Parts: C-alpha cells; sequence; structure tokens
C-alpha cells in the first residue's frame, strides 16, 4: 500500500530534483529509490527527493 | 536539535 510522511522539519532544495518542504506537510506516495538517506514523494502535485531524517513516516 | 540533511550519491 501507499507510504506518507509528516515534515518535522523546513528543507529548502538545493538540486531540481529536490522538494523544498514546511513543518506540517505531508508527503504521499514515498519510495526508497536507489539513493541512500533520501526518499522520494508527491508534494502539491509534483514529485521530488527529501532528506529522509527532516520527515517522520506515518505508520 | 536540528537535521543535517545527508549527502546526495551525486
Amino acid at each position: 500500500s501507499m507510504v506518507d510522511y509528516i515534515v518535522e522539519y523546513d528543507y529548502d532544495a538545493v538540486h531540481d530534483d529536490e522538494l523544498t518542504i514546511r513543518v506540517g506537510e505531508i508527503i504521499r506516495n514515498v519510495k526508497k529509490l536507489q539513493e541512500e538517506g533520501w526518499l522520494e514523494g508527491e508534494l502539491n502535485g509534483r514529485r521530488g527527493m527529501f532528506p529522509d531524517n527532516f520527515v517522520k513516516e506515518i505508520k | 536539535n536540528l537535521p543535517t540533511a545527508p549527502p546526495r550519491r551525486r
């Protein structure tokens, strides 16, 4: 099924494939891709990468 | 306590 994450800390994108995220946002349809320490997910209509220590998994 | 983003694979 689908995995969602809560944003716990602000992060501004440093590369174009990264999300800019803000505390309180839910990132949806989260996937672990090949990259270590990062995740991929949907936010406000787009997809992108985000650091996995800025967010908490909704279980 | 603020997190530091892990390095990208790059």
